[PDB]
């Protein structure tokens, strides 16, 4: 009885050691994940000094890639969404569509199917030589019927628009115009729901364009694309 | 008797300890005295290390190109028109073959020195410093990456380290030129000895080996003169009336 | 007899269990420390934080303040050190001081007193309206007798201003910096394990320069360098 | 029992002996290295002074006359009337109050030295060497009897040690003058610095006392300049293109 007791105590201590080692492994895994994120952010900030080619690598790490598919039920009458539900082109006349509360009566906006409850996300849209467009995100609780809701970042809309190809200005108060010497052909939008941050970047050379003020979110958002001028150049999502 | 005989050597062990201790003692005192004398020598060197020296250079006929004519005092050279009609000069490893250049005889490794050269009525010439370990057989390029720090006159213009993109904007013709060397700072400077005006200073570079003077003559039948150091009145008699206008 | 061997094995394996738990505890502490440190890093990098709402905060959080005192035993015989050991000045003629083997005989440099082995430190220096200065860090086994180029491959990480308008960093070959303002106070930050040396503007918060990705294998000292005779001195702000 | 303890201590005693031998050989090798460095030191000292030394002359203002005006770099002197009046100049034991003369700061004991002076358009000057134990309070004749070895210009003629029967038959105006000193041979010489030609050599004598430079300025408002030694590029920054046409 003594020998078997010593043996079973030995086995119990062995189990103690092995689960201690398992917890050690999970802890070092968490620590190493934190280290990777820290270094990624470090090089992200250091590159933001002047410029770099690192732009199209770090987003593969920090934020998860996008598969954005448009929702035709949210598509306005004067905009026609391609069959892929990926791109939309402004149409001459509002087609025959029944009234939809999700559809902006005054705004020419299209919302996507999926919902961005949490996490961090991004997406690029090509503009090429676009003459006018507006890009961003908006919430469900906002008003989609009245046309008197002005463009402020505190009504649920985080958006900015390019007009004439020479004012790349945010939709805030006052009319904040931002100077950009090189007219880009592909722009990236970055969303961080946890910290409520919106970043507006140029997907050509990693040039910073715009950072929204630190306003915390309260509701999942939806993509917003606004076209008020009919131009042959269109918008495509990648 | 094992205990007694094995204890008999404690006196020997004590004696060995004793001799070792006294040896340590005289070692201590001797090294202290030597350190004192060394400190005195170091103090004298520290006082004497901040002086400028004026040198006198005598040319070395072992490194001279076979087509150069040196005066008997070895203080002037000329480039002669194929004087080798019946003259043989053997090719030792230290003799230039494709370049008309001459070297000095003294090697410096510390301190500051300077000397003067007269280049009046000459057309193309080169004056500077060079490392003693430079290739001397075959055509070479006089570039600081090979060990040459020179100043030259070429086609009526004054050239730096022989890059053709940094001509110097001098205002008159140069008659007397001074070369100044500071070894611990990597300093080589060229001066004009008429106003004592600074002309040029090359970028600093570590020598790590002794350096020697370097002269090159590019024209035909024209002499260069090295100004001798001031000697005073040695080797001569000074009468009570005094020595006036000595030649 | 097998009972005794089982007892010995039980004792040894219990000690191994104890060591496993100790390793676990160090792992957990390291994790929580890294999490809080990453939060502080994020708020530091968050934007081009320049309205003083972060600079003081992240400087007091992620870097410890160091007291720097100048020792006369290293100064070139041209330089003069105050009684507080805080300021440096240049004299008209060199002094007469012994040639100890820890003095700069050719260059115009003065070193600090203490060394840095590991950690994160910072200090602040007042440059006033001077026209020429150079500041940085240097190794311990650097060459002090003679002329050696001030280069990272020789053990110097420095930067500064010459000619009254030319800002530069001392590399091979030298590079030019383009600032839109006139710095009046400079903050120097050092991180050892990462290998980061940072120069910042301490009045507003703009960023001047950063030496990164360097493996230090010895100890480091603060280093200052001046070359002109002016009525303004180099002050070290106390903390 | 004492035998086992004796054996136990004997091995320790025998083991502690070699401490002496490594101490000894370390002492010997260090001594060899020190002797090598000392001999190198002595050889370089022997390679030292046998040369010519170009000196940097700076004047000291505690020997000057209460009438002379000095520059702020202590390298120029002029004679000005009624400018220092009303300013209390101390009466030092080393002050000149008979003749307007200034002395150098350095004393010499051995070796060869030389320096240069700029006398372009001064009308009456005297330059030379004086013992640092000369009379400073009295009107002492500037002759080699009391310890002055000088050269001067007086009323448009260049003259020697100031005996009026030693007029030097010069052929051109003097713009820069060189002074040479050799302690061992008792040699003091004066040179013309345009073409490095010899002017005069004083009769041989023994100094036995440290000597100093000596300048005296006559009735003239023109200053005299002492040529500084060549410095090169110390205290200045050299770019990668080089330093060209440097003017202070
Ligand atoms: C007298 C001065 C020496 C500067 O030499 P450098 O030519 O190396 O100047 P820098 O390019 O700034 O390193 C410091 O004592």
């Amino acid at each position: 009885k003594e020998k078997i007791a010593l043996s079973r105590e030995t086995e119990r201590e062995r189990e103690m050691k092995e689960m201690g080692y398992a917890a050690t492994e999970q802890e070092i895994s968490l620590r190493e994940k934190l280290q990777e994120e820290l270094k990624w952010r470090k090089i992200q900030y250091m590159a933001r000094g002047e410029k770099s080619l690192a732009y199209h690598e770090w987003k593969m790490a920090l934020f998860k890639p996008a598969d954005v598919i448009l929702d035709p039920d949210t598509a306005n009458a004067i905009l026609l969404v391609s069959e892929d539900q990926r791109s939309v082109q402004r149409a001459e006349e509002p087609r025959d569509l029944p009234d939809n509360p999700e559809r902006f009566e005054w705004r020419y906006c299209v919302l996507g199917c999926e919902n961005f409850t949490s996490g961090r996300h991004y997406w690029e849209v090509e503009v090429g030589d676009r003459k006018e467009w507006h890009i961003g995100v908006c919430s469900k609780n906002v008003e989609r019927k009245k046309g008197w809701v002005k463009m402020t970042p505190e009504n649920g809309y985080w958006t900015m628009g390019l007009t004439d190809g020479n004012k790349y200005r945010a939709l805030t108060e006052p009319r904040t115009n931002l100077k950009l010497p090189e007219p880009p052909r592909k722009v990236g939008i970055f969303l961080d729901y946890e910290t409520g941050e919106i970043s507006f970047y140029n997907a050509t050379d990693g040039s910073h364009i715009y950072t929204f003020p630190h306003a915390s979110f309260s509701e999942p958002l939806y993509p917003v694309f606004r076209i008020l001028t009919l131009e042959p150049t269109a918008l495509t999502i990648c | 008797k094992e205990k007694k005989i094995l204890s008999g050597e404690k006196e020997f062990e004590r004696e060995t300890r004793e001799i070792a201790l006294k040896e340590l003692e005289k070692e201590r005192v001797q090294k202290e005295e030597e350190l004192q004398v060394k400190e005195k020598l170091q103090e004298e060197l520290r006082w004497r290390r901040t002086f400028l020296h004026a040198v006198d250079v005598v040319l070395d006929p072992d490194t001279a190109h076979p087509d150069l004519f040196l005066s008997e005092d070895r203080r002037s050279v000329r480039r002669c028109p194929f004087r080798h009609l019946g003259e043989s000069v053997p090719d030792n490893p230290e003799r230039f073959d494709s370049q008309p250049c001459v070297l000095g005889r003294e090697s410096f490794a510390s301190g500051k020195h300077y000397w003067e050269v007269e280049v009046e009525n000459v057309i193309e010439w080169t004056v500077g410093v060079c490392r003693d370990s430079v290739e001397r057989k075959g055509e070479v390029l006089l570039i600081p990456q090979n060990g040459f720090w020179t100043l030259e006159m070429h086609k009526g213009q004054y050239r730096a380290v022989s890059s053709p993109d940094r001509i110097l904007p001098l205002k008159e013709s140069l008659c007397r030129v001074g070369v100044f060397l500071d070894y611990e700072a990597g300093d080589v400077s060229f001066y004009n000895m008429r106003d004592r005006s600074h002309i040029y200073t090359c970028p600093r570079s570590a020598f790590s080996v002794p350096v020697r003077p370097f002269f090159r003559l590019g024209c035909e039948d024209s002499p260069i003169f090295i100004c001798p150091a001031l000697t005073g009145a040695n080797g001569v008699t000074v009468p009570e009336e005094g020595l006036t206008l000595h030649r | 007899e097998e009972k005794k061997t089982q007892f010995r094995k039980k004792k040894r394996e219990q000690e191994l269990r104890e060591m496993a738990w100790s390793t676990m505890k160090q792992e957990q502490s390291t994790r929580v420390k890294l999490l809080e440190e990453l939060r502080w890093r994020s708020i530091q990098y968050a934007s081009r934080g320049e309205r003083h709402s972060a600079y003081n905060e992240w400087k007091k959080a992620l870097f410890k303040p160091a007291d720097v005192i100048l020792d006369p035993k290293t100064a070139n015989p041209i330089l003069l050190v105050s009684e507080d050991q805080r300021s440096v000045q240049r004299a008209k003629e060199p002094q007469d001081l012994p040639d100890n083997p820890e003095r700069f005989n050719w260059h115009y440099c003065v070193l600090g007193c203490e060394s840095f082995i590991s950690g994160r430190h910072y200090w602040e220096v007042e440059v006033g309206d001077r026209k020429e200065w150079h500041i940085g860090v240097c190794s311990k086994n650097v060459q002090r007798k003679g002329w050696v180029k001030m280069t990272p491959e020789n053990g110097f990480w420095t930067m500064g201003l010459t000619d009254g308008n030319k800002y530069r960093t001392l590399t091979e070959p030298r590079t030019n910096l383009k600032l839109p303002k006139t710095p009046k106070k400079v903050g120097v930050f050092l991180d050892y394990e990462t290998g980061d040396i940072s120069f910042y503007n301490a009045v507003d918060g703009s960023h001047i320069h950063t030496f990164l990705d360097v493996s230090f294998s010895e100890a480091l000292y603060p280093v200052f360098r001046i070359l002109t005779l002016e009525p303004t001195a180099l002050t070290i702000c106390p903390a």
